[PDB]
């Protein structure tokens, strides 16, 4: 709201006044947690639940490999 | 433009510091014991720094309680299968995003932190109500200015750090400067000289000085609010603003860029369009109903968006921003006419008004003093004939002593 | 900051000349184009004249009703714009406003509207000379509430101020707008409704004041047979 | 020249209503219209330029639309400040002709006028002329018909009406019809009547007097 | 290289303008009423602009009709749950893409607009049949050049603008110019001087002129078709092409860049590879079956892809493109040999051929004026000491007036 703009022909330039600042000055760190489960006869449904548990265990294994290399820049 | 003048910083350094703190022994158990009751808490680490903690997913209390007793086995209902898929999909998607981005993702996706969780974290952050309001109304910007660093997965718990931004400067006046080449309008080729203001970008008042952002592409703008990052800034004195009203002010040396490349271009501003029309290029400004309403003459001119919809330079068609506001045209002699093209430095990038004027002072010395030594070539005399008697200088020769 | 003040209006005889002058203050006068728009009494808006910026030739564009009679001009040295009205007719009696034409961009010879408007100046073209008004009573000859008034007839020029009981009577007063009669003189009527029972006790006097002729007339309004 | 036509010339509406004024042009102005708001006595104000573009400082209730030949100005929710006159202007080529205008009045319950008649004063008859005044007090709508009847003879070319503005409190009109005659013609007849026709009146009301009383 | 010579434009300005038109009252009802019968229609807004309109998903007629009556409540079919999930997943993913990218996404994803719907919009767009053909065969590129601006979600409808590209110039000849440093081949370290053409990028014929794209990385190629964007282009005269056949042509002043950094590099071209091998760097060209087939001499040379598979410069290994076509080698004297290193300006960015010649003519002016004038002049005549006596010149010496 209530924005202006000026053009200076002498310098071939333009200034757009009327904005409000929202500068990011610093950071704040937050820790997010996801609690996992320590998991070590074929009916109709068990095959799907078994491969879904396989998805879960492979996800936690891949994350175990990923945290292996602590981030650094 | 002046992005090379910026410093070099580490973005995730803070989150990675907290990460290395989370690797310590017992540090994870403090969090697991703190969130054993509630889903959100505030925890002070070993080094005393207090950080927010959140438990967004509990597959432990699902696999170990709702799924474990069934596992000879047999599943009785199918609803539990889809329920497990819905519970596990989030962990799967988080794993994908991390495995692609090497453990650090930005912006923060909704899988990493949903809007409900993000707004809760903003509500409990140790900042003002104004800051909570700002971060809550612009969660898309908070997501784009945040990182997600994966830390550790120890003792049946998963942990990753969400590096959130802190807006320490709010509601101070800002302005965006747009620039374009200002060249002469001669007819001969390559005879033109060009000059361009290089100080273009965002400026915001901050702590008695000005924060300057040369790469305005990195500053995100929503409504009249400008979310910039001081990491990509320069701390300049307030007198920089003088360059807009008086480029020849003595209190600040305004930065320019000289050349001889007179090409036509256009810079779309917030409320209009700047058009630098040089050479045989055709530049126009048109309205969606009647059509062309201005054919620009050779030079740098301006056209407000009040009633104009497009601006065309050469083969390029620009759509101007249809933002509502007042545009004021400030007359003035183009400063490029104040210069002599014979001593104009045409190779200047990191330049300034005074730096170019001093490079002119030297050339004026080089030509008016040293080159005028040619005047002392024919203006001096050769040796008279080494003969018997003496010679006098008459006309342009040595004509002896008959005249006596 | 932005202001347009027109001046030079007033009374003028039919067939002579009068020059209106619009003083501009608040923006660049040379870069902008000016326009003259008048409004006749009781009639709508009529676009009259237009002069473009110095950059676009100084081109004067007139309307058909005033073409050849009016002449627009500008003096950029002092930020002023003139409208010379020659061979004035009686129809030219109107309020003349000075406006600024807004180009389709910051600067363009295509205009989208009239940005700034002056407050206007009144020009009256009439052959008639200054005349005071004649006040006649409008008595209630009929018997709830009765109505009485005053007839302010045959006066020139506008306007006239009518009050009742030196300002005591205000509720129910209707002073009608002036109407130009065929003779070139103005004439209006100012009435008021009062309870019928207050006629025998309270007196009603209308005070008609006309500063252009210094004529103040108080007419006592009382009934008859 | 291009001919402008504003419709309608008068519009009666209440506060909070949604109104639409139309401006027809003779040619395709290529979206070169303009809408102005003029309050009585004050200078007009540019509301909409181009076709629909809204000038700075104009409330959101003002909408411009239309294209080519038909253009509409719309007020979404009327406010008491918006009751004035509205003009459309063309900006294709010179002349930049205006429209007729659209008068905006406040809608009200119908009220029949109170009729009064005033014979010429004895002070005026001694001067040579005679003015008989008919007064229609506080009526709605504005439309009203008045005829003079001298000895049951219809008059034409002698009446001259005048109406006030809508009352700032009760929003009513008041009309004054003035019949001007010469003393000789006035003293020739005997019966003078004013016939008022209005919506509020089921039958035309005729107030009359015999010369002498 | 010359990307700084470009203008600044607003990409979504048109879509944002249409978006702000949709915020107006009643506009949403016009759109909602037009699509009450069919799923796609053409709607002209208040400002007269006609736009295509599409209803891609109808959750209203599913939740209220097929889902509402079941909600005592109990679900009978389990298939209906999965049916609702399949219907709702698209809205969820659209929400994710918008909430991450701050409401503006590019390229346009398949969730935002499926292939059938995109081809429907292309088929119903009011442009030529050739444009329909071009956009229909290259939907991946059209997606990469399109935007998705989220507009409003008012009165039981969701709305976002899909800003599609219009290819007004098709099938005109284009060509890609590749450049590489051209340095001398002296044995001393700092004695070398370098020169490089800056005109690198894409060129296309357009409306009697040439559209030049200096950042060729932004131009996408499919088969022999080049999808560029005029937004980052320059309108040059046709005479710019002369720079390929005659760098010293007078009708166009070709842009170059001088330096002294003689480092080895390679530029993989469309049908071959340019190799600038300077210093002790070893540069070779090899075939996957036979092995090394060329050891480059010091300088800038070329190798066609006809029978060559890899090119190695130093420790860098490049794979050449194996596209089928003819490569032509045009011999010529390297222009860097035409320059004298003592008057060669080495600090030059944003230069031209005549711009180098002007500084060389200037330096030679000071040299031909200084050494040719000081030497021819050096042997002049001194004067006799000012002693109030007039001296005459005889035998190379000043003798006083000895007459009587
Ligand atoms: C930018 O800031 C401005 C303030 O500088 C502000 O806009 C203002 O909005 C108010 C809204 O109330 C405007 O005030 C009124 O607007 C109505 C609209 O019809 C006018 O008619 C009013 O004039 C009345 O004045 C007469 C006095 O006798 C009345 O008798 C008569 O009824 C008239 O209607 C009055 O102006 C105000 O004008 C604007 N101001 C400006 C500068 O625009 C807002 O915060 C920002 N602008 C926007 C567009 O958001
Ligand atoms: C530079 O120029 C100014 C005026 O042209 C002159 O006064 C001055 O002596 C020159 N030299 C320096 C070092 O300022």
């Amino acid at each position: 709201q209530n924005i202006t703009e000026e053009f200076y022909q002498s310098t071939c330039s333009a200034v757009s006044k009327g904005y409000l600042s929202a500068l990011r000055t610093g950071w704040y760190t937050s820790v997010i947690t996801i609690e996992l489960s320590n998991i070590k006869g074929t009916d109709a449904k068990v095959k799907l639940i078994k491969q879904e548990l396989d998805k879960y265990k492979n996800a936690v294994t891949e994350l175990q490999l990923l945290m292996q290399s602590t981030p650094a820049t | 433009f002046l992005g090379f003048l910026l410093g070099v910083g580490s973005a995730i350094a803070s989150g990675v510091a907290v990460c290395k703190v989370l690797h310590l022994e017992g540090e994870v158990n403090k969090i697991k014991s703190a969130l054993l009751s509630t889903n959100k808490a505030v925890v002070s680490l070993s080094n005393g720094v207090s950080v927010l903690t959140f438990k967004v997913l509990d597959l432990k209390n699902y696999i170990d309680k709702q799924l474990l007793p069934i596992l000879s086995c047999s599943i009785s209902n199918i609803e539990t299968v889809i329920e497990f898929q819905q519970k596990n999909n989030r962990l799967l998607e988080i794993t994908r995003e991390f495995s692609v981005n090497a453990g650090v993702t930005t912006p923060v996706s909704t899988y990493m932190l949903t809007n409900s969780e993000l707004l809760s974290l903003i509500n409990d952050m140790p900042i003002t109500n104004d800051q909570k309001k700002l971060m809550s109304n612009n969660v898309q910007i908070v997501r784009q200015q945040s990182y997600s660093i994966m830390c550790i997965i120890k003792e049946e718990v998963l942990a990753y750090v969400v590096q959130l931004p802190l807006y320490g400067v709010i509601d101070t006046p800002c302005w965006k400067l747009h620039t374009s080449p200002l060249c002469t309008t001669n007819t001969k080729e390559g005879s033109n000289i060009c000059l361009t203001r290089t100080d273009r970008g965002w400026y915001c008042d901050n702590a008695g000085s000005v924060s300057f952002f040369p790469q305005a592409e990195t500053c995100k703008v929503q409504s009249n609010r400008v979310f910039c990052d001081t990491m990509n800034s320069l701390t300049l004195p307030s007198e920089v603003n003088l360059c807009n009203v008086d480029i020849f002010n003595p209190k600040y040396d305004c930065k320019i860029m000289t050349s001889k490349t007179d090409v036509s271009s256009s810079v779309i501003t917030s409320l209009g369009a700047i058009v630098s029309c040089y050479g045989k290029t055709k530049c126009t400004a048109s309205n969606k109903n009647r059509g062309i309403i201005k054919t620009f003459s050779n030079g740098c001119d301006y056209v407000s968006n009040k009633g104009v919809d497009t601006v065309s330079v050469g083969n390029t068609l620009y759509y101007v921003n249809k933002q509502e506001g007042k545009s004021l045209y400030v007359k003035g002699e183009p400063i490029i006419n104040f210069y002599d093209p014979l001593v104009f430095p045409s190779d200047e990038f990191d330049a300034s008004i005074s730096q170019v004027n001093e490079k002119i002072n030297q050339s004026l010395a080089f030509i008016r003093k040293s080159d005028e030594l040619l005047s002392a070539i024919g203006g001096y005399i050769p040796e008279a004939p080494r003969d018997g008697q003496a010679y006098v200088r008459k006309d342009g020769e040595w004509v002896l002593l008959s005249t006596f | 900051e932005v202001q347009l003040v027109e001046s030079g209006g007033g009374l003028v005889r039919p067939g002579r000349s009068l020059r209106l002058s619009c003083t501009v203050s608040g923006f660049s006068f040379d870069d902008s184009a000016m326009s003259w728009v008048r409004q006749a009494p009781g009639k709508g808006l009529e676009w009259i004249s237009f002069i473009k910026s110095k950059t676009y030739g100084g081109t004067k564009e007139y309307a058909a009703s005033v073409k050849g009679r009016f002449t627009i001009s500008r003096d950029d040295s002092k930020n002023i714009a003139y409208l010379q009205m020659n061979s004035l007719k009686t129809e030219d009696t109107a309020v003349y406003y000075c406006t600024r034409g807004a180009p389709y961009g910051g600067n363009s010879d295509y205009y989208y509207g009239l940005d700034v408007w002056g407050q206007g100046t009144t020009v009256t073209v009439s052959s008639a000379s200054t005349k005071g008004p004649s006040v006649f009573p409008l008595a209630p000859s009929s018997k709830g509430t009765a109505a009485l008034g005053c007839l302010v007839k045959d006066y020139f020029p506008e306007p006239v101020t009518v009050s009742w009981n030196s300002g005591a009577l205000t509720s129910g007063v209707h002073t009608f707008p002036a109407v130009l009669q065929s003779s070139g003189l103005y004439s209006l009527s100012s009435v008021v409704t009062v309870p019928s029972s207050s006629l025998g006790t309270q007196t009603y006097i209308c005070n008609v004041n006309h500063k252009p002729s210094n004529t103040k007339v108080d007419k006592k309004v009382e009934p008859k047979s | 020249d291009i001919q402008m036509t504003q419709s309608p010339s008068s519009l009666s509406a209440s506060v909070g209503d949604r109104v639409t004024i139309t401006c027809r042009t003779s040619q395709d102005v290529r979206g070169a219209l303009a809408w102005y708001q003029q309050k009585p006595g004050k200078a007009p104000k540019l509301l909409i330029f181009d076709a629909s573009s809204l000038e700075t400082g104009v409330p959101s209730r003002f909408s411009g639309s239309g294209s080519g030949t038909v253009f509409t100005l719309t007020i979404s929710s009327l406010q008491p400040e918006d009751f004035a006159a509205y003009y459309c202007q063309q900006f294709l080529d010179f002349p930049f002709t205006f429209g007729q205008g659209t008068r905006l009045e406040i809608k009200r319950t119908v009220a029949a006028p109170s009729v009064f008649i005033f014979p010429p004063s004895d002070e005026q008859l001694k001067s040579g002329t005679a003015s008989v005044v008919c007064l229609l007090n506080n009526f709605y709508p504005r439309e009203a018909k008045v005829q003079w009847k001298v000895d049951n003879a219809l008059q034409s070319g002698n009446s001259q009406e005048s109406v006030t503005e809508q009352d700032s409190k009760d929003s009513t009109y008041s009309l004054s019809s003035t019949l001007t005659l010469s003393k000789a013609d006035y003293e020739k007849h005997k019966v003078y009547a004013c016939e008022v026709t209005h919506q509020g009146l089921s039958s035309p009301v005729t107030k009359s007097f015999n010369r002498g009383e």
